[PDB]
């Protein structure tokens, strides 16, 4: 049939997630990119990334045990 | 593969700039291969790196390596749990001495729970367990060269996810129990995404399932991989649009609140979740429920509600590919309303359909719709 | 029955790459696990790598990584392994396995059935017909009580050889011997003993099949 | 990469009594209560098949007699008894991470009473010698234990150079050994004698099994 009955558990919470429940990631690897600045500068992408509060962002992937820090690099 | 590169404190700001002006907490991973001739960790890029961060006052969490089960095959190194375990604590001692001696410390970032996985887990655990605010693992459904549209919509595939999250628990509930759980790196498909799969319509039965899995097995927090880059698994593409996932992920913050209960069918193809309404909506109140589902049947379905919910006004909020593409369309619509960015700075509203109090729930073919149950007045949600 | 049927045996040249197959039958080909194993000619036995045909999870031996290629075809309920840079370390014989109840990594503890492996043998040296010589005295003898008589098979080029005595009968007196290679060439021979009755009054023909030359060959014992 | 060493390398046993073969391994073969070991069988020319999962479970097909014990990493298979089919090499095989490891592979001799070898000799076929080559064949079959000597002797001379020796593996029916020894020659080395001599030295006989031919014969 197409007719379906549900049945809900309603009584107590089951689980407490966070309000960042929902949460994202930047490669590493987009850290290689010439354009890194003009990238995550847009003004559009920021828009879309406001959208997204609260949340955290993950900054990782392969790439993240093939970085190193340069603080004389610009 | 990967040969080393360098960053500077110019990039450091780039990325800090942006998470700030986001609104978003930034969790940054450090690099776990630079070691020292005993095969400890070399922290000394690192305390580079937090030094700077500190001087610029900026908030910031912590990882360190990223899938530490793959350094052999990526780097051909062998780190086992424990002295990565031993590797964390040396980085919650220089986290403590910092100016930031309360930010956050999350690891290992290990892949799904294969048994070598699962050693390397629950050896981590004991040993370095004590210093992480939370464990971090990865989750991918299927390779992204080899994945098909079938197995996108396949409930058998979907269901795998569950004996990953049960097997993960089993070894956290063996070495910390009551520690927090998150996954820290997750999509359809690995290496890069599934062309014109992980992008679409599609993808979003995977996304919107494991996200109503995680909730209710008691996954705290879940990272999708990517918000913008190469693969295609983004949200957001190169030329900075948004795809379908992204308007499901805003319409679930949006609708989904923190308090998960449940949801059943009495009959594996037809998929339920049940929440508190999230109150910060300033159209809903305390005490509604928001109801997600998921149509992998090649028929619409239609949901009857139980008492005392049976003749509730009920706002419909359901999503459907624009066509012709179908499931593998790149452009979705809320109710029949094609969404679409207002301008470069505006998000369109997210409109409601309200239904007949008394109606029964129609649920199409292969899509997935939110319900926003109104004056539920649930003791729970208050 | 549940049964796995490679390709047949390859004498690629070095450096060149090669292709093998191993259909699967008698089930559910993307429920299980395929893994590939290596055996040195006579030297021990070694795992190369399993995937899963629904998921795609490929998983390798890191001796093997950048050698072996295992792709899957769920269309065809057929498996595939690819082998680039080939050295002599390459010529062996691979044999694909089965065994897994499931879709994830956890869910393979053993490997079930087993194809019937493919040689693959590396050299540039080329391939050549063999010489089939029936072995009897002159003229064989009724006095010779249980008559045992052979076939020498010598200078071919490359493996295998199939040897029969009668069209696949007599069995079980048939001693075929393992070929030993004559610097570029191989040669092996057989022999089978029957009774007194009759080698007089019924031929004795082995049947030789030498299929990387595409030859046939039936030689009376005289 | 945990490391499988397999104890006894080769065994020979008695045909009726047990053969017991140890599997040791690096780290441990032990998640959650459940022993990851995996015994296969390769027989001569045939690919191995499962005989055992997990330590202690008979697969399908598999005798009763065949039986699996151990666990962490020392792990033991039990044949009882000992039959002439269960001539092969024996594969311990660690299924519990990726990646997957293969025990040495120890090898089982039947113990069968000794056997005296079946000699023949056979002349170069009529073909061969039109060809301009000369190959005289000596199979000495059904013997035990393995060890033999074929000394090729030409009028007399014993001959050194030229020479190519194959054995089968052990006999899954009767439990014996065969061989068989190949003298070449060429042409104008065949037709300057007259007898060839196939010596077989086995531990059966006091004093070598001799047979011949001469080329004089029709
Ligand atoms: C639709 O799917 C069929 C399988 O039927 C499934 O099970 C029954 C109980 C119903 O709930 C049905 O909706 C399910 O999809 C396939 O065999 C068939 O070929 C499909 N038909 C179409 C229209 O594609
Ligand atoms: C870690 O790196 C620093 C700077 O590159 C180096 O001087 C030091 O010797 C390394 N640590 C050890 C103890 O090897
Ligand atoms: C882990 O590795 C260290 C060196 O990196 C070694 O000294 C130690 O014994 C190992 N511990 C275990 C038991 O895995
Ligand atoms: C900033 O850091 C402090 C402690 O280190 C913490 O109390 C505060 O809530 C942090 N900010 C955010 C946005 O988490």
């Amino acid at each position: 049939q197409d007719v379906v009955d549900l049945d809900f558990f309603t009584q107590e919470p089951l689980h407490l997630v966070s309000p960042s429940f929902l949460s994202v990631t930047i490669d590493a690897n987009l850290a290689t990119d010439p354009r890194f600045l003009i990238l995550l500068g847009s003004p559009k992408l920021r828009t879309l990334a406001r959208g997204l509060s609260p949340a955290y962002l993950r900054f990782g992937g392969t790439k993240t045990d093939f970085l190193i820090f340069d603080p004389k690099k610009e | 593969k990967f040969k080393n590169s360098t960053y500077s404190r110019s990039s450091v700001d780039v990325l800090y700039t942006f998470a700030n002006c986001s609104g978003l907490d930034l969790i940054f991973g450090l690099n776990a291969l630079l070691r020292t001739a005993d095969l400890q960790w070399n922290s000394s890029n690192a305390q580079l790196l937090l030094d700077y961060c500190s001087s610029k006052g900026y908030n910031i969490s912590w990882e360190l390596g990223n899938e530490p089960n793959s350094f052999l095959k990526k780097a051909d190194i062998f780190i086992n749990g424990s002295q990565l375990g031993e590797d964390f604590i040396q980085l919650h001692k220089l986290l403590r001495k910092s100016t930031f001696k309360n930010a956050k410390l999350y690891g290992p970032d290990v892949g799904q729970p294969r048994r070598k996985t699962a050693k390397m887990l629950k050896s981590f655990l004991k040993a370095g367990g004590e210093v992480i605010d939370s464990v971090t693992w990865h989750h991918y459904y299927l390779n992204g060269r080899t994945a098909t549209r079938e197995d996108f919509l396949n409930p058998d595939v979907l269901d795998i996810f569950i004996s990953s999250v049960q097997k993960v628990f089993q070894v956290v509930e063996s070495t910390r129990p009551g520690k927090k759980v998150w996954l820290g790196e997750t999509s359809s498909a690995y290496g890069g995404g599934a062309p014109l799969l992980s992008d679409t319509f599609a993808a979003g039965f995977m996304w919107l399932d494991k996200l109503g899995l995680s909730a209710r097995m008691g996954i705290e927090v879940v990272m999708r991989q990517v918000f913008f880059g190469a693969g295609n698994y983004h949200l957001v593409d190169e030329n900075f649009d948004p795809l379908p996932d992204y308007w499901l992920s805003l319409l679930f913050k949006k609708l989904v609140g923190t308090k998960v209960l449940m949801a059943s069918v009495q009959g594996r193809k037809l998929r339920v979740y049940l929440h508190c309404t999230n109150t910060d909506n300033p159209r809903y109140k305390e005490g509604d429920l928001t109801l997600y589902a998921i149509n992998l049947h090649n028929v619409t379905k239609y949901l009857r509600l139980p008492y005392p919910f049976s003749n509730k006004q009920v706002d419909k909020y359901l999503l459907r590919p624009l066509g012709p593409h179908g499931l593998l369309s790149k452009s979705v619509q809320l109710n029949g309303l094609t969404l679409k960015m207002v301008d470069d700075q505006t998000l369109p509203p997210l409109m409601e359909k309200p239904l007949r109090p008394g109606s029964s729930l129609g649920l199409p073919a292969f899509s997935y719709s939110f319900f926003v149950i109104r004056n539920a007045k649930v003791a729970a949600c208050i | 029955q549940v049964q796995l049927q490679q390709s047949g045996a390859e004498l690629a040249k070095p450096g060149a790459s090669v292709r093998m197959s191993c259909k699967a039958s008698g089930y559910t080909f993307t429920n299980y696990w395929m893994h590939w194993v290596k055996q040195r000619p006579g030297q021990g036995l070694e795992w190369i790598g399993y995937i899963n045909p629904t998921t795609g999870y490929t998983e390798y031996n890191q001796k093997f990584k950048d050698k072996a290629t295992l792709t899957a075809d769920k269309s065809s309920s057929t498996a595939y392994m690819q082998l680039s840079s080939l050295t002599s370390e390459d010529s062996a014989v691979y044999y694909c396995a089965r065994g897994g109840a499931g879709y994830d990594y956890d869910e393979d503890y053993a490997m079930d059935y087993w194809g019937q492996g493919t040689s693959v043998t590396v050299s540039s040296a080329k391939t050549t017909p063999p010489s089939v010589y029936p072995l009897a005295p002159g003229s064989a003898a009724q006095t010779n009580s249980m008559v045992t008589l052979g076939c020498l098979v010598k200078g071919y080029f490359p493996e295998p050889v199939t040897v029969t005595w009668n069209s696949g009968s007599l069995s079980s007196g048939v001693h075929t011997f393992p070929a030993v290679l004559q610097s570029d060439l191989y040669t092996l021979s057989s022999s089978v003993t029957v009774p007194s009755s009759p080698r007089p009054s019924e031929t004795v023909t082995c049947n030789v099949a030498h299929p990387a030359s595409s030859t046939k060959v039936d030689k009376k014992i005289v | 990469d945990i490391v499988l060493t397999q104890s006894p390398a080769s065994l020979a046993v008695s045909l009726g009594q047990r053969a017991t073969i140890s599997c040791r391994a690096s780290e441990s073969v032990e998640y959650f209560g459940t022993s990851y070991m995996n015994w296969y069988q390769q027989k001569p020319g045939q690919p191995p098949k499962l005989l055992i999962y997990l330590a202690s479970i008979l697969e399908s097909g598999i005798p009763a007699r065949f039986s699996g014990s151990g666990s962490g990493t020392d792990f033991t298979l039990n044949i009882h008894p000992v039959e002439e089919e269960d001539a092969a090499t024996y594969y311990c095989q660690q299924s519990n991470e990726d990646p997957y490891t293969f025990g040495g592979g120890t090898k089982l001799e039947i113990k069968r009473a000794d056997a005296a070898p079946t000699v023949s000799i056979f002349p170069p076929s009529s073909e061969q010698l039109t060809s301009g080559g000369a190959s005289v064949v000596c199979f000495l079959n059904n013997f035990y234990p393995k060890d033999i000597n074929v000394k090729w002797k030409i009028d007399g001379s014993e001959r050194q150079n030229g020479v190519l020796n194959s054995w089968t593996d052990q006999d899954s029916k009767d439990s014996t050994y065969s061989m068989s020894s190949t003298l070449t020659l060429t042409k104008d080395e065949y037709e300057r004698h007259n007898s060839y001599t196939c010596e077989a030295t086995h531990k059966t006989s006091t004093s070598p099994i001799v047979k011949s031919f001469n080329r004089n014969e029709c």
